[PDB]
Formats: C-alpha cells, sequence, structure tokens
RNA sequence: UGUGGACCCGCCCCUUGGGGUGUGUCCAAAGGGCUUUGCCCGCUUCCGGAUGGGCCCGCGUCCCAUCAGCUAGUUGGUGGGGUAAUGGCCCACCAAGGCGACGACGGGUAGCCGGUCUGAGAGGAUGGCCGGCCACAGGGGCACUGAGACACGGGCCCCACUCCUACGGGAGGCAGCAGUUAGGAAUCUUCCGCAAUGGGCGCAAGCCUGACGGAGCGACGCCGCUUGGAGGAAGAAGCCCUUCGGGGUGUAAACUCCUGAACCCGGGACGAAACCCCCGACGAGGGGACUGACGGUACCGGGGUAAUAGCGCCGGCCAACUCCGUGCCAGCAGCCGCGGUAAUACGGAGGGCGCGAGCGUUACCCGGAUUCACUGGGCGUAAAGGGCGUGUAGGCGGCCUGGGGCGUCCCAUGUGAAAGACCACGGCUCAACCGUGGGGGAGCGUGGGAUACGCUCAGGCUAGACGGUGGGAGAGGGUGGUGGAAUUCCCGGAGUAGCGGUGAAAUGCGCAGAUACCGGGAGGAACGCCGAUGGCGAAGGCAGCCACCUGGUCCACCCGUGACGCUGAGGCGCGAAAGCGUGGGGAGCAAACCGGAUUAGAUACCCGGGUAGUCCACGCCCUAAACGAUGCGCGCUAGGUCUCUGGGUCUCCUGGGGGCCGAAGCUAACGCGU
RNA sequence: AGGCGCCGAGGGUAGGGCCCGUGACUGGGGCGAAGUCGUAACAAGGUAGCUGUACCGGAAGGUGCGGCUGGAUCACCUCCUUUC
RNA sequence: UGAUGA
RNA sequence: AUUGAAGAUU
C-alpha cells in the first residue's frame, strides 16, 4: 500500500484465538463426568477410543480423552482436565489428567510413568 | 507532469547503463547538476555537461564502465552497480549527523543534501551536519 | 498597644490580581519549667527560606465506524456566588453557540509510568515484586472539624447484609498483621522483637508503632553444595543380546587404601553508639554508661560415619536400537503419521541419548513468522484492481530568482529522580544477593546558528496542462424518417395427397384441399453482401439508409494563457442479460407448461405445440467469466513485420490507434516485453 | 433553637430504547472406514464448461436469456515463423 | 450408466 | 470359510 495509505489505515495486528477454552486461561480445569462413551476414530484409523463428557467449573460441558491402558471412570466420576487434542477424534481437545481425583493412575506402568500418573514401583527396587 | 525529477535522473542513469549507452540527456536543473558533480568527482560517471535539445536545457551524462569481459557474455562490469532513491515526495527522509548511513562498508556513497550544500556522506560527516538523505549509490 | 499586616480610594513603578506609597478603617498574644532577676519550653504579628501540595496548558496514551452525527450549563457573555486560587465550579440575566471522518457521540476493554520479557533491530507483549503518580475503603450520597480530609480503623443519611433487642430500638465494616470460610488448578504463621532503621507525642526519661527488623511454611524462583576420591579382570554373578564362536551392562560392582556431608564437643560474633549523664557553655570538643528479636545463629577450633537419584526421551524433524508381547486390537500421536502376525513409532525388557534435586506436562507472552512487510510483502493464471466514469476532501507537484526560516540540520544549555540495565572495582569463603564509582540516553524546554531540500510569500519562464486557426477518420450517443430480403398470418389464383419432422419414429398439420408454386395485402422483429486479422466509446457497449441535435479524439501551424497539474476517500452519474411496475405491442423465438419419442427411469438431451419474456415508452433493479481475469497519470529503456487513421521534401520519414515476433530486463513457471 | 425553601442519594407511575436468560415451535451447518438413489463435473466426461438472472425438478440438476474461454476436433483465413 | 474401507 | 487384513457375501 502507498505510504499515505499506511498513514490512513495502518497495518492490522494479527490477534488470534485459543484452542482450549479451559476458560480463565487456567492450565487445568476440574469437571465431573456424564458419559463415559467409547468413540471410533476417523481418517485411516480404527479402534475403540476412551472418552468422557465433562461438566466443568468453567461453566462449560465438553468431551475429554482418557489416555492410557484402561480407566476406572463412570457417570459421576469427578476429574481434572488438561487440554491436548486427540486429532483422530475431531471435537476432542482436552485430555483427562491421570492420577488426579477419581481417575486412577495407570496400574502396571513401567515406562513413561509420570504421565499416566503412577508411582515409582518397588521390585528389586 | 513528472513528479520526482531526481528519481528521474537516477533512473535515466540506471536505465542507460544496463544497455551500455555512452551517454544520456536528462532535463537540467541546478539541483540535478549538484548531484552530478558528486557522481563525477566520486568517479561514477566520466563527467557531464550542459547542452540543449529542441532548444531546452539538458545535461548530457557521460557514463563509464569496466573492461570487456571474460567468457560467454562479454559485458563490462558496471561502475554504477546500484543507484537508489531514498527520500521521496511520498516519504521525505532526514538524518542527523549521528545517523547518516555508511554505504557498503564505505565502498559506496550516499549523496545527501544539507544547509551546507549537497554532499557525500563522508563529506557531510566531516563538516558535522546532516540533512535529506537523497539516494545511495554503489 | 500596631513592628507590622488586611481592605477601600488615590498616585507611582511594573505589567493579567507583581512592587511601592498616602489619608481612612480593621486585626495580635499564653502561659508553663526551673540548676530562679535568666535561662529553657512555649505564645503573637509580619517578611523570607525549605519541604509539600492545588489549579491550568502543549504533546503522547487500547479495540469496534456492523457506533456518524453529538450537545441546554450545552458554547460564549455581563453581574453575582463560591474557593487558598483560575474557571458554566454554581446562580440570575443576555447572546446562539460549541464539538465531529485529524473519528465527535456510542459500545467494549483497561489503573498509568519507571520498568519487565522477547527480538539482530525496528517492533511485539506486559505493568506481579520494588519505586513514583492516581483512585477506592460493603454499595450510594454528604458535610463537619482542621494547615491539610469531604477522612480504611471520625461523623450524618439511604441501601444490602450480619448481630443484640424487654419489638420501641440499637451494634457493625481485615482491599492493616496473622487467621477463618467460600470460589479455585493454586498462593504462607492466629510466630519473635522494638535490638537496628523510620514514624507520632514528650524538655527529657520514656510511651505507642503487625510501618519495620527477623524467624516460620512452599524446589515457586535464582545461586552455591552433597550422594564420594585413587586403585581395581582380557573383565564375577544376574539380566540382555547371540551365526552358540560370542557380544553388552562394565572399572561399573566386589575388594584396598584415602578423604570425611551429616552428627557430637568447645568457644562465639559484627549489626550498637547515639538519645542520656559528667566536663566544658544545654554550643564545638572531650569523657562516661545502658541497650541484640535474629541467637547459642553465622563464623572459628576439636572429634567424626562411604553416606539420595530421579525424570524425560531413542520413526523423521531431534542426540539415542535391539528381543519379546501384541495383531486396524490394546494403544501412541507437537506436525508428518505409527498399529491389519516379524512394529527401532503401541506395552515390557536389555541397552542408549538428555538433564539432574530435579525432570516432564498443561496454560500464557515474544521468537522463528519478510505470515500486517516502517526497517521488510504483495494483487495476469496462487488470496488480492473497485463494472466504468465524473470529480469533493485529502495526498502528491516543472524550470529560474529573491525574502522569510515552519519542516529539516547544527552548537550551547536545562530536563531525563532512585531502583533496574551496561562497565569497572569492592563485601558475604564463591555465586546468587549487596555496596561504591563511571558511562550511555531518545523526547521535550531555552538561547544561538545554517538554508541545500520540503514549506510559505513575491516576482519570472514555457518544456506539463489548457486554448486558437486549419485539416481528418470513426457501428460514439439522442430524435424523427425511410429501404429491401425473410418468416408468420389473411385474400385471390392454379393445383393433388401428403407434408412435416428423426438415428428410426411418433405427436402434429392436410380432402373445411395442407405441402410445393404464382399474385395481392397486414404486421412485428432483425439488418445479408460490404465485414476485416477493421473502427468507435470510460466502461456497459455500438452495424441497412437518410436528415437533424450532440460527445470524444487525431494531425499540422508553433499563434494565445502561464504550472492553471496528477490522483482521487465520500458524493453524484452511467452500467450487458435476466428480472419488477404502468401502458402499449406481439411476426419469429422461447423459461414455465402441454404433448410425442428415448430410456432401467428420463421431472433432460431429440420432436410437435406454447405463456411469461424477448420489442417500444416511461419509471425500478445495479448484477456478471462487468476479463486483458492486468486501476489512473508521467518519465525512461534494441529492433522486425502486418494493419487502421493524419502530416511531409511521399524509396520512405514523422504522429496517433490495432496486432504478432520478440534487445535488455522481469516471472514460480506460462509468459510479459515502447 | 426552631421553622420554611432550593438543591438532592434514592424510590414511584406512564413511555420508549437496549443487554443477559430460557424458550415451545423452526432453518441450515460442521464432523464421523466400507448404508440408499442416481451420475452433474474432470478426456469432446459422452448435451463443451463456467457464469449473472429467471422458472422448474427426489437429488445431483435442466431449460430460457445474455456473457466468458478459464473449450476438444475438423476448415478458408492472416499473423507469426521458414526460407529464399 | 456403477466398480466398498486401509 | 474368503482377504494382505477388513466390509460385504453362504
Ligand atoms: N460435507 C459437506 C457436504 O456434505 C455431504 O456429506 C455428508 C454425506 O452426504 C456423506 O455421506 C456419505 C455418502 O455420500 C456415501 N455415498 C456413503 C457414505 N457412507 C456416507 O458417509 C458418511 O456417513 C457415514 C455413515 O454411514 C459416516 O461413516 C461417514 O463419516 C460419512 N462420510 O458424508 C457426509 C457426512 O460425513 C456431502 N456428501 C458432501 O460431499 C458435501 O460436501
Ligand atoms: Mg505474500
Ligand atoms: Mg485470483
Ligand atoms: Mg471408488
Ligand atoms: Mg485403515
Amino acid at each position: 500500500p502507498t505510504i499515505n495509505q499506511l498513514v490512513r489505515k495502518g497495518r492490522e495486528k494479527v490477534r488470534k484465538k485459543s484452542k482450549v477454552p479451559a476458560l480463565k486461561g487456567a492450565p487445568f480445569r476440574r469437571g465431573v463426568c456424564t458419559v463415559v462413551r467409547t468413540v471410533t476414530p476417523k481418517k485411516p484409523n480404527s479402534a475403540l477410543r476412551k472418552v468422557a463428557k465433562v461438566r466443568l467449573t468453567s461453566g462449560y460441558e465438553v468431551t475429554a480423552y482418557i489416555p492410557g491402558e484402561g480407566h476406572n471412570l463412570q457417570e459421576h466420576s469427578v476429574v481434572l482436565i488438561r487440554g491436548g487434542r486427540v486429532k483422530d477424534l475431531p471435537g476432542v481437545r482436552y485430555h483427562i489428567v491421570r492420577g488426579v481425583y477419581d481417575a486412577a493412575g495407570v496400574k502396571d506402568r513401567k515406562k513413561s510413568r509420570s504421565k499416566y500418573g503412577t508411582k515409582k514401583p518397588k521390585e528389586a527396587a | 507532469m513528472l513528479t520526482d525529477p531526481i528519481a528521474d535522473m537516477l533512473t535515466r542513469i540506471r536505465n542507460a547503463t544496463r544497455v551500455y549507452k555512452e551517454s544520456t540527456d536528462v532535463p537540467a536543473s541546478r539541483f540535478k547538476e549538484e548531484i552530478l558533480r558528486i557522481l563525477a568527482r566520486e568517479g561514477f560517471i566520466k563527467g557531464y555537461e550542459r547542452v540543449d535539445v529542441d532548444g531546452k536545457p539538458y545535461l548530457r551524462v557521460y557514463l563509464k564502465y569496466g573492461p570487456r569481459r571474460q567468457g560467454p557474455d562479454p559485458r563490462p562490469e558496471q561502475v554504477i552497480h546500484h543507484i537508489r532513491r531514498i527520500s521521496k515526495p511520498g516519504r521525505r527522509v532526514y538524518v542527523g549527523v549521528k545517523e547518516i548511513p555508511r554505504v557498503r562498508r564505505g565502498l559506496g556513497i550516499a549523496i545527501l543534501s544539507t544547509s551546507k550544500g549537497v554532499l557525500t556522506d563522508r563529506e557531510a560527516r566531516k563538516l558535522g551536519v546532516g540533512g535529506e538523505l537523497i539516494c545511495e549509490v554503489w
């Protein structure tokens, strides 16, 4: 644009949008479950994926992924939510933190133990 | 109407050299002359002189090149590699002495107009004055 | 009493209510202690200082124009009132004004800054701790007192809440330190001390001080430190790989010596010398004493134990590979993507990479992102030229000379607090942290200077633009008129059995005689050949011929004016087709629709009919593959060839259009290319 | 002292404008390996396509009018290129 | 006139 | 049963 033009209109600040209304910015939100459905992925993916409908302290009600081997969640389960889409499941944009509230940690977990929320086990250790 | 005469000159010059012309008229103005003097002195042009064409004052500018050149494409190097307007009617550009640019670590010039007259950048810097930054040239 | 000060009037200097002066008028005071006639603490008037503040002004300060008009104390005035003081701050009266595309008004969001984070920088983001300013003290009013408040722990009233109530009435306000509860992903002790610093009152001794100086909780952050050091096999076991030879964990362990975090014993701070008292003189100066929350802590000396490792990752980006399990499952997943019976990508295991009292995850900010491009981007086909003009504001402006000096540039000077930042040297054993010193600095104010460029004023020129005279080409537009070819119908003639239509057919029309043929008539619409690779117009668009009304434009002459220029937000006008309204018209064509075929079906392609519409006048609509998908103007940069239209000295030369090929150059390419 | 008055937080009734809520009924839209109907489009896509508009039809669409090439194939042409 | 997902 | 594996097919 001419320079007069920039004096007239100026450039416009590219201000862009959140991917995670875990509202008040907040790094995590507390919710209570509602469904604990299973969902089919899309794309070229086939499987039965674990999901909860979560009613939030945000005021918001949304779907969240339940990561790891197997869970222990049902209707009234009460859980912490973290954000992290699933990407195979369009419309799933939050994960459930495992090992907080009524969500068990992953039993029998040796490797990426810190996610999945499972304490240092004792064997020869 | 022709809206930036000094742009014009720089361009006439830029244009004539890329087809290796020996010379170009440009319609004459005192200011244009002052810029030419620098070009001449700094060794970018051979020289220049006043002349008429259709009986109106012009300025023949004698341009200057390198030697005929090595292999496929024998075109001489240019002496005036780059000649660019900085200040323009759209956007006037002025510098204080502390902020006059250094063109191509000194291997280049920046003509620049002051209330002590038109000067290369070293010239201006020495007489510790700034002004309208006319064009760079390297 | 009147040093003096206040006020009215005058006069002088000075210049907004600043000094000075003269009548007149008006206005002061408080006592206390004593080491008691002479000192200490006070009181009163006034002039100054110092510090702290009020008020005003230039400039700067976020998002939305899908917020465009706003405003009655409104804008100004005269006279009051009110204040410490200016002011519609408030009031009476008069005037009719003020503000806004340079964004008024309205909506949203927000305490501002010093700074902070990020970035090469320009910039972006931000304003927690610390320092400065502002505003608020349950929400809303309001004044009192005072040098100062319209007062967080003062007052009054209204409201909402909680508490007491003998039901009339009352009490109250942690956004002070702790602490409780609620909300939340989440944020501390109902600690110790006035020892230091600082504050209030007091002559002092002192008292008050949840300011503060410390300690406590939390890996929340930064910095320092430990979980050992040297030996120690061709190399235990176990575990893992294995072409069954072996290879790996691995000097790692074991084991030898050595040192000695922790822990124990002994000593033990600086931070604190003042106030005060004595001497001197209640001064200067000298002497003396009291005082430590932190704390039996830091630090010093002695003794002394081998004494904690975790988390993430190993398909590519990205450093790190193997065996099982699993079979599009269970699962992974920042993006690309892994898994369907041989998975370095899932889960486990060996081994490996990375970091280490941490490591990862999520959220958020800057980066990379020249991905809003000022630095530093683009629009023929990628997203992007406005459908075209006209011209308003605005932006931009040829050549010469002079004034001015606004922009711009230079010198001096003031300002830019401290913290922070950067550099030095210092103190804690280092560092973090801290002290001291030095050096930057835009922006703004003042004084002086320059004048090239920009601006402005005044003059001047003719190269831009406009005009004059003379010539030209054109489907440029408007109005009236007229011409022939064809189709349809109507009338007459002659004439007989089909015509029409298709891939083939049928619907249809024909003996009320159609088709074909000849003559006459009516009507509507469109203009064959010329016709072009042609012309005209800003676009849409414009085509028989004739007249009239009218737009643009090209050439020659070099005659006039003297920069009168370019572009153009908004406005206004034009704008193909189809469509809308009113009134006409209606030949041919033809959405819809009615039939005939076709087809698996055929709401279609083909065939026979047919209304709107196509046509005219007037008024709307305002769209498009409104295209060169290429905004407008000007200057510059090889040529060749075809063409329309001028001029010349007419091989040619020279203008203005239309084309193609293509120097230089440009482009992602295709292409573009006077 | 007390009284009256102006102003005045706030409240009321009428009248507009505006924001949140919820909402019976209702319109589409995005996304989801292997459901149904046809076959519009891409080759001349088997009626060249696209387009503004207008009517119509389960659906893609079809047709009318005008426009565009951002259309295949054959011709006559003239341009370019080619010489010569 | 049609030719199921990777 | 079929397929690389599935959907679909008996
Ligand atoms: N997507 C917007 C419009 O949506 C429509 O798409 C929607 C449906 O029409 C389309 O349906 C397809 C169907 O076309 C196709 N012929 C058969 C197929 N099973 C369907 O599939 C759809 O529905 C199935 C459930 O059966 C889901 O598995 C699948 O995610 C989805 N693609 O799937 C879309 C919903 O996913 C148009 N077909 C689409 O082309 C158009 O763009
Ligand atoms: Mg770009
Ligand atoms: Mg485009
Ligand atoms: Mg297929
Ligand atoms: Mg698959």
